């Protein structure tokens, strides 16, 4: 259980993946595309 | 003996058992043109097919039959729960292994798929170790599992989430003695009560009919919505009562730490007062993940608090709660630990409030123009007077 | 000579045109795993490729070949017809605003890319109806970031007597701007206050059309519609290396399109959303009670015609303005009286909200997909009879 | 090209492409998946 991340207005950008990157500086760390025009930076590993 | 099963089997050809009072009845179906079959439950007196449980919903079943084999109801082995014990279907469409008191030995309603019946249990048993949480189908014409789910965190202080896979998107935040401000139940509905039970074996929220004229359910529809689905005598068609999330200010910390999301201003986001936007330049292009740091640094002793009306509490990952004190003393506690960034009650309604308290961030909130809660937030001596 | 085409041709092999500013850049390219090709312009400067228009969207290049050459009076692209302008010497000249225009050369441009957009408005575009040629410029979706052909949703301006726009998938409207009122749309939400542009709704003999404008150009900004439906305004700035998105709509169930039935408005601080205009009374109260709330409201007492009133809603979006007549050289107590004296007319607002300026919108028939704000909206004034005012 | 229609929380069901067509029954009227948890029924023949 990894719980950094951010939410941001729009769409998942390539820009945007390598930002997730950041959270952690260990394990798998991603954008989600979601709801209401809102996409995520969240970690399934850290 | 109609709505039990015993050294008998049920094949695709053809009983379905059928409850007590009419309302749910088991069987085998096949969902659009699929071509695969499931076991499963819905409502027995509705034309349009609505399941509220399914025992195979990703081992689909032109053959495929379930009865007893020794201890267990296996079904052929496609799905098995692992003396004469009859398996049987209350009159509330829980689908029960008893022998012949409510000692049963397996019940449907500790397996959900993506529904919450009237005196089904979401939440946790901490006898058993089993969560029960929803999880959506992947469309209306295939049950099988979907990507969403809707589950209770075990917690000191717990609350719900709603994931998309493991990604976090919406929280209901704490239960308050009435309601979870992201349950937006009716409370005061003639025909329904809600309850959340939390004790030392089992912590789950639950609802009930004050009048069986009516249907509801909870169901975490294909999209990633919890949904409460009512459906009254007045009409033929199941009526989406509420939505949950609605808005962005519901989505799982839209804004940044230490400010929150308010739907009736541009930008949303807002730092809590005392609290400067953490990275300026982000916050003028509306990048606001930074959320607000404070502007003037804590002494520890002699800090203050700002009070904030009608919010959500925020996540509750570092809250301990001990209700059996007061705010006063809940204030006295949060100042003498140097970590404690916030405090609320427990319980709003109780002669004992009960205290909450917070260390770390303050994440994920936003605020109501009606209801909500307050929270009390640490502020240097000087900024307290705000 | 790096701008402009003329009796050469420009392939993948390999030059491009560039723009006097260093902003655009026009050439083929390439997307994701697919070995399409298309030619189009971006943004230089840019390592994530940010792209601004595409002339054969739907028209992929098959193989690895294709050619832009100028053949007669038509710019055309071939692979050895995709696809072509249709109409002294002529050259194909790439403005610096990003405007890919064919010239006489010897303004009177006799073709332009920015009059055909793809999903995207650039600074200085014209978002809306040319009417000297009968066509309406409006934004259409990308299936994805990874495929610039042609997706499910276009922005498109209604080019009535008072004009808006409407988000629509397919055929389906799901979302509508609400009209102007001299310094915005309610369903374009910009910031009045920026330090580095303006915007303008031009309604003349020429155009009926939305523009905005740089004012500091070291900013890069954009209106694109996204792959799911969304109109956004992203920024660029010196500071940081990424488009951010400064405002996102629709952004609530409250702007889809009639989320509350007539007479009702939509509230993001209620639940139910929906609410009775003052003076009326849900249609249908079963449906209503079970939060059904498409049969909107009726009034509660019947309309006499003469001796009406008006219950004043303020911070509202204006309703839907098919049924609408704007005569601007007239004030509000004038417009009142206009509207009493014909009992058709249903309600009744200010046409221009800036300060001396005025005009009167009149509409006819149910007022529909209305909401409210907190702050801004404007006030309309709803007919009641004189009992209920 | 129709008018009438309305909008409402939730997926579309078969129930409601069948509410849809009582709206104009000579029209064809059919239900549509929106975004934010809405669906549209519109009748486009008129
Ligand atoms: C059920 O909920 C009601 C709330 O109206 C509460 O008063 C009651 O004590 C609860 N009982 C149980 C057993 O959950
Ligand atoms: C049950 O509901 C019906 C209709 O909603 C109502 O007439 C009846 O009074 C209700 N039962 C009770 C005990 O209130
Ligand atoms: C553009 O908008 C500004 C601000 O309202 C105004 O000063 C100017 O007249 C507008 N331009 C045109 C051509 O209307
Ligand atoms: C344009 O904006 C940048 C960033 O704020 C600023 O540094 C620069 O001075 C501005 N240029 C002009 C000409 O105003
Ligand atoms: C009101 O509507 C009717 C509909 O036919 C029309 O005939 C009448 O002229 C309208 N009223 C006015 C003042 O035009």
């Amino acid at each position: 259980r990894c719980t950094r991340g951010f939410r941001k207005l729009g769409k998942c950008t390539t820009l945007e993946e390598e930002k997730c990157k950041t959270l952690y500086p260990r394990g798998q760390c991603t954008c989600s595309d979601s709801k209401m025009n809102t996409h995520s930076c969240d970690c399934k590993s850290c | 003996n109609t709505l039990s099963s015993t050294e008998s089997l049920t094949i695709s050809n053809n009983r379905t058992l059928v409850s007590p009072g009419d309302v749910f009845e088991l069987g085998f179906f096949t969902p659009g043109s699929s071509s695969r079959w499931y076991l499963g439950i819905w409502y027995k007196k509705l034309s349009e097919r609505t399941y509220v449980w399914v025992a195979n919903r990703d081992n689909p079943l032109s053959t495929g039959t379930l009865k007893i084999s020794g201890n267990n109801l296996v079904l052929r082995s496609i799905w098995s729960t692992n003396s004469p014990v009859v398996a049987e279907l209350l009159a509330n469409g829980n689908f029960v292994m008893r022998d012949s008191a409510s000692g049963f030995l397996w019940q449907s309603f500790d397996y959900p798929t993506d529904t919450l019946l009237p005196e089904m249990k979401l939440g946790y048993d901490l006898k058993t170790g089993r969560n029960r949480f929803l999880t959506s189908s992947r469309n209306s014409d295939d049950p099988s599992s979907g990507d969403y789910s809707y589950k209770l965190e075990p917690r000191r202080l717990p609350e719900f989430y709603l994931l998309q896979g493991d990604v976090r998107e919406h929280r209901s935040g704490p239960w308050n003695g009435i309601q979870f401000s992201g349950i937006p139940e009716d409370q005061k509905s003639s025909y329904m009560v809600y309850n959340f039970t939390e004790n030392s074996e089992e912590v789950a929220y639950t609802f009930r009919m004050t009048n069986n004229s009516f249907y509801s359910r909870l169901t975490i529809n294909s999209e990633g919505y919890l949904e409460r689905l009512t459906w009254a005598p007045s009409s033929g068609a199941w009526n989406v009562f509420w939505s949950s999330p609605n808005h962005q200010c519901d989505m799982y910390r839209m804004c940044g730490p230490y400010s929150y999301c308010d739907v009736n201003t541009s930008p949303s986001c807002n730092c809590i007062q005392g609290f400067n936007p953490g990275n300026v330049q982000q916050w003028a292009l509306r990048n606001q993940i930074s959320g607000c740091k404070r502007r003037t640094r804590l002494s520890c002793n002699g800090d203050g608090f700002t009070r904030m009306k009608n919010i959500k509490l925020p996540d509750t990952r570092m809250a301990i709660v001990d209700r059996s004190i007061g705010l006063k003393e809940c204030e006295k506690r949060c100042l003498s630990d140097c970590n404690c960034t916030a405090f609320a009650n427990a319980d709003i309604r109780n002669r004992v409030t009960g205290c909450v308290i917070w260390t770390g961030e303050l994440e994920d909130m936003r605020n109501y123009a009606e209801g909500g809660q307050d929270l009390y937030v640490r502020l240097a001596a000087a900024d307290s007077r705000l």
